[PDB]
RNA sequence: GCCCGGGAGUCCGGGCACCA
RNA sequence: GAAAGAAUUAAAUUAAUAUAAUGGUAUAACUGUGCGAUAAUUGUAACACAAACGAGUGAAACAAGUACGUAAGUAUGGCA
RNA sequence: AUUGAAAAAAAUAAUAUAUAUUAUAUAUAUUAAUUAUAAAUUGAAAUAUGUUUAAUUGAAUAUAUUUUAGUAAUAGAUAAAAAUAUGUACAGUAAAAUUGUAAGGAAAACAAUAAUAACUUUCUC
């Protein structure tokens, strides 16, 4: 009943030829519910997005 | 703009060959094709020379007692490109005075860190494992490199790993030393001494070992770059035991060849010191005795080992020595 | 440059609209065919992407513009004004030499001045702590909108004496 | 039960075999040891033929 | 062989593997080896300068503060003891928002409450 | 084997030997991790981390003055005690545990410019414990975890076994990924701006969950993960999703000085009194 | 001088006396050892040198000294005859080299202890071939002989006078040598040539070469082949390589390449490769 | 260990040696 | 005055040890990893412990080959 | 070497070629490869060869030839989840208890929980 991916023969990874994890990601521009831009390194491949909910029209992150 | 002057500041800061220094300024990897599929990053010049111009104003900021002086140079001068260029690729070893001068600081502090990292290790393991230094000499602090050779013999080119088998053939005539010296010391009026020294040679009446002398040479001038010692240097006043081969008897073991380098106690000019070189007993000899008659500070050493082979007879016979002694094969 | 591969068989599907779009903005590698010299190399191409160098990505509906990092400049005038340097930490300074708001015991010291400062216009403050600094100097963090003067740290150097200056110079940060 | 003997003999046909144990699905041994005859070290291989207790070959090149 | 969900899981796993995915590592010329390390060196130091400068204001700043506490404790003891009183319950504005990369369409709020 | 028995034979001389610099067996190794030569390099300041930034400037200072006590000395906590030598017995006895508990407890030091709270470490535990029957589940949790962060987890294995529920050990369930620095801020930003608002009900993290020695921790269900941007731009691709516990570790001697670390990063203690 | 067993079982290495001891540099441990001779104390102070036994005899009995002498490990017997026979092949050459130093001597007339001399030059070569400065080479070569010389007199009991004469005629030797002949880039002997000579000789195939760079004929071709052939006698091996690959360009500036353009094929001005190779 | 009966494998029941 | 490194001190201990109980064990024998599947090889084994004998136990050294190790060395199956 | 860009050389190490010595050295040249390995009609890419259009360029589309896609973990000398029980080499520390955290509690997972005196390097008043 354990439904697993019965896993191959790994590969060796002789020391000293370990490379570190460099995922491909874009400099993405996030538009909050008001006009403020702010850039963040994502790994999905999208340039632009804009937000309806965000900390900046809720009420519990601002009292005005 | 301190490393571009060469008014005060010796030559060798500077690479000395142009090609390579246009490359850096504004390149080696020698095949044609080869150059061609090579694909340098992106953004390395302009960023580069801001890193220049940060490094060179913190050079000029630092630039103004010796040795705090000493150590203030090579403060100002280890961040220049041009000197990390010069020092990483280019020999250590044999060294060619304008492409690394061992009597600017910077170099020298270099080479320390250099021997630090590896070769000073290596010899401190091979004396601890040999049981070379409490056998022989209570301990050192390493201070300066001592690298042998034997070139006469043979004729053949070899720096000597520290704890290694040499043939007798090989260590059949004198070797070579390179003492190659770092913190700041006194070049005219410091001397030096070594000795090469076996305590292993088989005593029959204690049943224990006792230690020869087998190589002495004493009052010998350095310089920080000239630090060969060949039979040009020292001259037949400077040696108290005159070369001895490794003969080591059938059976005896491996005979440790333990070659430690001592600089002399400083008082105006160079201060020589006798040494009673007939009363000087080098059949058996007492290195740590010595020591504290003569007041000596050992820097350096390097040290290799010696076994029987067909091959010592013929040595001893050149020498004119005895026949020597054969041991029984079991240690009874 | 060692960026991996960005995996377009994950993300996008191998039969949709979406996918294809995106296929049309790429250019792919140059492959490599036996019988022709490559004079950069061999194109070491593996997952759709020549490995010897770098790879790129080309990419209510709209596009999104940033607002201008610039509305002071524009102004150049506004020395009052709280728009002003908007990446810069701000001081407010008053005029009679001209220094920092001094106001002068039953209150404690920090509610007491900020009591004092509300009333001058009617703006919203919040005081970081009743721990005082300096000669009694409070802090306090504006929220809401002799002169009202609002300045950077190196702008208040220009402004004000320097003994002055160096006594509070370690207070105003960047 | 478990446990079955087998004989090793010298891959240099010098003669000179050597006995160890095993369990009864034990992969063919072999194992290099020296052989006083020729003086110096061989392989040695099962003599006698035996049912080795079959496991898959893992798979190195990605199949399927 | 495999199900479809099989399929995606393998997928999606490949996603984060490392297998095909990674470039040939950069190698360098000496001398490009050499100025790149010399940037490093001089970020490094930068860095170094722009911590002490921060590290040694907040010690000013410190130092300061002590001062204040020093002069207000002779002077008057209400107000200092006022003053000490421990802020185990403070908590920031909240409307104090972190800096953005690039500014809102309102910049700045006058009306409140 | 003959020996076992473990005995270092002491050395004459103070040099310190790092033994893999005289072996040639790894030479890849022998380089730092962050010199380019290395294959195990990887550039750590691409751009600027606009929180440590904010934290900087305007926070940090700010920490320093609300924490000051006038002259608070160090409050050094229970320690192992010590053994009153009124009998002979107490001679060469192991030490008496701590007062209060089994562990040993840290010293409390004042809050100077030294040593100010700080944001350290930032790990996120995804223990999907459906996974107990389908071990895909896991690697699905380990992508989505990957995919919120841009760093590689690592797979969290049942380390215990126990009938009741149908757990045994050595099997893979989860993942686990350790943030620092840039990208841990990056994480922090994008939880605050984005995730936590924009979670209907959310009231903010509970006052009570203080580690205690300035540690702080919440949940996100598996709904909440929906509206992480790497996820929220396909949902096509995501069917189903875990939810995860976040961990938040700082330089702050004590709890209730993380909180207000964490406050001036916009996260709302309101959940309760402390 | 005590062992541990597969038990733990403490034994004696060495003949002795046993001691119960706690050593310093192991604090909650209790030692057992065995001290070389009853007197002295067994945690035996750190940095004095460790008293060992040796503890073989010596076999006086010439014939039982004779079979020790000729006993030896089985690898090197194996590996012995071989290794004479390399020795032997080594010798050989060595003596061929002799003669073509002899017959190069005798070709240029220069008087000579002749084979001293040839001894000496073939020292030299070696030194050469070997990382070796080539002044501080013949200087070597020059003391290893005059060390022999030494150990010679030493053996013989010789009139020190005669030992200094024999010195003298070997410094004369080698000078004679040294202004006569110098080996070159291929280890090969020929007439010698000073510092600032052979930099003269270097600008002039310098200033040759820059003349004919254009190499449009077959004739031309074999011409700067010729210039070629006498770089050795004043040149750097390296040196020598580098003007080669410069100046002997396989192909000069019918295939086909790829461009940063778009393919290319190029058919080329036929005459690059036929004068070429 | 070997031989049967119910290509390989498992699971069961018969014999045939070994039985010093 | 800070950062980093090297650490050091304290606690070490009932976790772990293929397997009972005992003695040991962080200087790790306990755990992880590279190489390696080689000492879970071949002739002589002195001398001890133990011991009525038959047996058992530890084992230096000599010689032949092998593995790992920069080297020192370590390995004649398993912490006992 | 020919294509790009706009006299030479001086480390370590690796590789290629030569030779020195009863010395695993030296001389010259160049700095390759660094996670890959058979078998895919519909996936994708490139190049070569045609036709059309706004001598060429771009674009469209056809044919041929190849290249990729078999998607599979650990990326660390990994360190108390499983899997390797014998050798060696190099490294490191366990457990409990307590305080926490989506479902999650008595009992799944993760985090945190002893002292910095002296020393070295770095940055700085
Ligand atoms: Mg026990
Ligand atoms: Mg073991
Ligand atoms: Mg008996």
């Amino acid at each position: 009943t354990r439904i697993t991916l019965p896993r191959r023969p790994a590969k060796k990874i002789q020391l000293g030829k370990s490379r570190p994890a460099i995922y491909h990601q874009f400099n993405v521009k996030m538009e909050l519910s008001d006009g403020s831009v702010v850039i963040r390194r994502s790994q999905y491949p999208k340039g632009e997005i804009r937000l309806i909910q965000d900390q900046r029209n809720n009420p519990l992150w601002n009292p005005s | 703009h301190i490393w571009s002057d060469f008014t005060t500041r010796p030559s060798s800061l500077s690479i000395q060959s142009s090609k390579v220094k246009n490359y850096l300024f504004q390149p080696s990897i020698s095949r044609r094709s080869n150059r061609i599929k090579y694909s340098p990053p992106e953004h390395i010049d302009e960023i580069f020379r801001m890193s220049y111009d940060f490094l060179e104003q913190r050079s000029s900021k630092f630039y103004e007692n010796p040795l705090k002086k000493d150590a203030l140079l090579i403060k100002a001068e280890i961040n220049n490109p041009e000197v990390q260029y010069n020092f990483q690729f280019n020999n250590k070893l044999n060294n060619v005075k304008d492409i690394i001068d061992y009597d600017v600081p910077v170099y020298r502090h270099l080479g320390k860190q250099h021997w630090e990292s590896y070769g000073q290790m290596l010899l401190m393991q091979r004396l601890e494992t040999l049981a070379a230094i409490p056998d022989t000499l209570p301990t050192l602090v390493p201070r300066a490199e001592v690298n042998i050779k034997f070139p006469f013999s043979t004729g053949v080119n070899k720096w000597i790993e520290p704890g290694e088998f040499l043939s007798s053939n090989v260590t059949s005539m004198r070797p070579i030393f390179k003492i190659q010296e770092y913190e700041l010391v006194n070049v005219e009026k410091q001397l030096y001494t070594v000795l090469i020294v076996n305590p292993d040679v088989p005593d029959l009446s204690n049943d224990s070992f006792k230690t020869a002398l087998c190589y002495g040479l004493v009052n010998i001038n350095l310089t920080y770059n000239d630090n060969l010692i060949d039979p040009r240097k020292f001259h037949s006043s400077n040696i108290i035991a005159d070369y001895l081969p490794p003969v080591p008897e059938k059976n005896a073991g491996k005979q440790r060849f333990v070659v430690w380098v001592f600089r002399q106690p400083l008082i105006q000019g160079p201060n020589m010191l006798e040494i009673d070189r007939k009363e000087l007993s080098r059949d058996d000899f007492d290195i740590r005795q010595f020591t504290k008659k003569y007041n000596l500070t050992a820097i350096g050493a390097h040290i290799w080992r010696s076994e029987w082979d067909a091959k010592v007879a013929a040595v001893r016979e050149k020498y004119g020595l005895p026949p020597g002694r054969v041991f029984s094969r079991v240690r009874r | 440059r060692l960026m991996w591969t960005f995996p377009a068989y994950f993300y996008f599907k191998k039969g949709t609209v979406a996918e294809h779009k995106f296929l049309s903005l790429q250019k792919g590698p140059i492959s490599k065919k036996n019988g022709i010299w490559f004079p950069r190399g061999i194109p070491d191409i593996k997952h759709g992407r020549e490995r010897s160098t770098k790879q790129e990505v080309k990419l209510v509906n709209r596009p999104v513009i940033p607002n201008d990092r610039i509305t002071e400049a524009d102004r150049s005038n506004d020395m009052k004004s709280l728009e002003r340097q908007l990446s810069r930490t701000l001081y407010l300074l008053v005029k009679d030499t001209w220094k920092f708001p001094n106001f002068d015991e039953s209150k404690p010291l920090h509610v007491h001045a900020e009591n004092e400062l509300k009333l001058l216009s009617g703006i919203y403050t919040w005081s970081v702590s009743a721990t005082p600094i300096g000669v009694f100097i409070v802090k306090s963090h504006i929220l809401a909108g002799e002169d009202f003067a609002w300045l950077t740290k190196g702008e208040i150097s220009e402004y004000v004496p320097k003994d002055y200056f160096n006594k509070t110079e370690f207070l105003l940060a960047d | 039960s478990k446990n079955s003997v087998i004989k090793l003999l010298s891959t240099a046909a010098s003669g000179y075999s050597r006995y160890i144990s095993i369990k009864k699905g034990a992969p063919l041994v072999t194992q290099v040891r020296y052989d006083p005859v020729v003086k110096r070290h061989v392989l040695f291989k099962e003599a006698k033929k035996r049912k080795v207790a079959e496991r898959k070959p893992l798979d190195f090149l990605r199949t399927a | 062989s495999l199900s479809p969900l099989a399929q995606r899981v393998v997928t999606q796993l490949s996603v984060m593997s490392a297998s095909r995915k990674q470039p040939k590592l950069l190698k360098l010329a000496r001398e490009d080896l050499i100025k790149h390390q010399t940037i490093e060196k001089c970020w490094s130091i930068y860095q170094q300068q722009q911590r002490e400068r921060r590290n040694l204001q907040l010690e000013l700043q410190y130092k300061s503060i002590e001062r204040s506490m020093n002069l207000l404790q002779e002077l008057s003891p209400r107000l200092f003891e006022a003053a000490n009183a421990s802020e185990k319950g403070k908590r920031f504005p909240m409307e104090m928002k972190v800096p953005t990369d690039f500014p809102p369409n309102t910049l700045w709020h006058y009306n409140f409450r | 084997p003959k020996s076992a028995c473990s005995l270092v034979k002491p050395v004459h001389h103070l040099v310190k030997i790092d033994k893999s610099k005289l072996s040639p067996r790894f030479p890849e190794l022998k380089y730092d991790k962050s010199d380019i030569r290395s294959p195990g390099f990887k550039p750590k300041d691409t751009h600027a981390d606009r929180l440590n930034d904010h934290y900087l400037n305007t926070l940090q200072s700010d920490l320093l003055l609300i924490n000051y006590s006038h002259n608070a000395a160090v409050v050094k906590g229970l320690k192992q005690r010590a053994w009153s030598g009124d009998s002979p017995y107490h001679l060469n006895r192991p030490p008496k545990n701590p007062r209060g508990s089994k562990a040993q407890l840290p010293d409390i030091h004042p809050i100077k410019w030294s040593n100010i709270p700080g944001l350290e470490s930032v790990v996120i535990n995804c223990f999907v414990r459906e996974a107990r029957e389908n071990q895909l589940l896991a690697i699905t949790a380990a992508l989505q975890l990957q995919q919120i962060t841009g760093c590689k987890p690592h797979p969290i294995f049942s380390k215990n076994d126990v009938p009741t529920w149908k757990l045994r050990k050595g099997h893979q369930m989860g993942a686990k990924v350790e943030l620092k620095g840039k990208e841990m801020s990056q994480f922090l930003s994008t939880l605050t701006e984005i995730v936590l608002p924009r979670i209907r009900e959310y009231k903010g993290i509970s006052n009570q969950s203080g580690n205690r020695f300035g540690g702080i921790s919440f949940g996100l269900t598996a709904e909440d993960i929906k509206f992480f941007p790497e996820i929220d731009a396909n949902q096509d691709s995501w069917p189903k999703t875990f939810g995860m516990h976040i961990n938040i570790n700082t330089s702050a001697q004590l709890d209730y000085q993380a909180r207000t670390l964490l406050s001036g990063f916009q996260f709302p203690f309101f959940g309760e009194e402390k | 001088n005590v062992g541990i067993g597969k038990d733990h079982s403490i034994f004696a290495l060495e003949p002795g006396v046993v001691r119960y001891y706690l050593d310093p540099f192991h604090p909650k441990r209790k030692f057992i050892g065995v001290a070389l001779r009853r007197d002295l104390k067994l945690p035996s102070p750190h940095f004095e040198p460790t008293v060992r036994r040796f503890g073989r005899f010596e076999l006086t009995n010439k014939r039982a000294a004779y079979k020790e002498e000729n006993s030896i490990s089985r690898k090197d017997y194996l590996a012995k005859p071989n290794i004479l026979k390399q020795l032997e092949v080594r010798e050989s050459k060595r003596k061929e080299l002799q003669d073509k130093l002899s017959k190069v001597l005798r070709d240029e007339l220069k008087l000579d202890d002749i084979e001293l001399a040839t001894s000496y030059l073939i020292r030299v070569r070696a030194s050469l071939k070997n990382g070796y400065p080539i002044e501080d080479a013949r200087f070597n070569s020059r003391y290893y002989l005059k060390e022999e010389e030494r150990l010679k007199a030493r053996r013989e009991s010789w009139t020190n006078e005669k030992l200094s004469e024999s010195l003298s005629k070997i410094d004369e030797c080698s000078d004679l040598l040294n202004s006569s002949t110098s080996f070159n880039n291929k280890l090969e002997l020929h007439q010698y040539i000073s510092e600032q000579e052979k930099q003269a000789l270097k600008a002039k195939l310098l200033e040759d070469l820059e003349k004919s760079q254009h190499l449009e004929t077959k004739k031309d071709k074999n011409y700067i082949k010729a210039l070629f052939k006498d770089a050795c006698n004043f040149l750097t091996l390296s040196e020598e390589v580098h003007l080669r690959r410069k100046y002997l360009k396989s192909v000069f500036p019918v295939s086909r390449r790829f461009d940063y353009t778009k393919v290319e094929v190029i058919a080329r001005s036929r005459r690059a490769f036929l004068s070429k190779l």
